[PDB]
């Protein structure tokens, strides 16, 4: 995968690249070590608590034919 | 009264400070880049 740096305007751009080549293995270790050493971006945040929306009611048909021909 | 000078010629080496001070930077450069590279090797041979 791609090596890409941080610019000034927060923006990413590649430098470089990752590529690992291995037989018989236990496991990876280039991401073992970028675990160890790097922070995980993760793009889901959760909001302080959770917003309750709705507590909704909904019935299976009699018949799984209809939907089986649709 | 007499004034010896035992000093080994230490005197004539300029900028003592800096010297020193860049001699000991190397070194403990020297050491703790080995440690830590023998370190992540032996990490990546133990999970590979």
């Amino acid at each position: 995968g791609p090596i890409k740096v941080e610019l000034p305007t927060k923006e990413t751009v590649e430098i470089g690249i990752v590529d690992y080549e291995a037989g018989a293995s236990h496991g990876n270790p280039v991401v073992d070590f970028l675990k160890r050493n790097g922070s995980t971006l993760e793009q889901k945040v959760n909001l302080e608590n959770p917003i309750p929306i709705a507590v909704l009611d909904s019935y299976t048909p009699s018949t799984n034919e209809p939907y089986a021909r649709v | 009264p007499v004034m010896a000078d035992l000093n080994g010629g230490l005197q004539f080496v300029p900028e003592l400070k800096e010297f020193t001070a860049k001699l000991r930077k190397e070194l403990v450069e020297t050491s703790e880049v080995r440690k830590a590279v023998s370190i992540e090797t032996a990490l990546e041979h133990k999970v590979v």
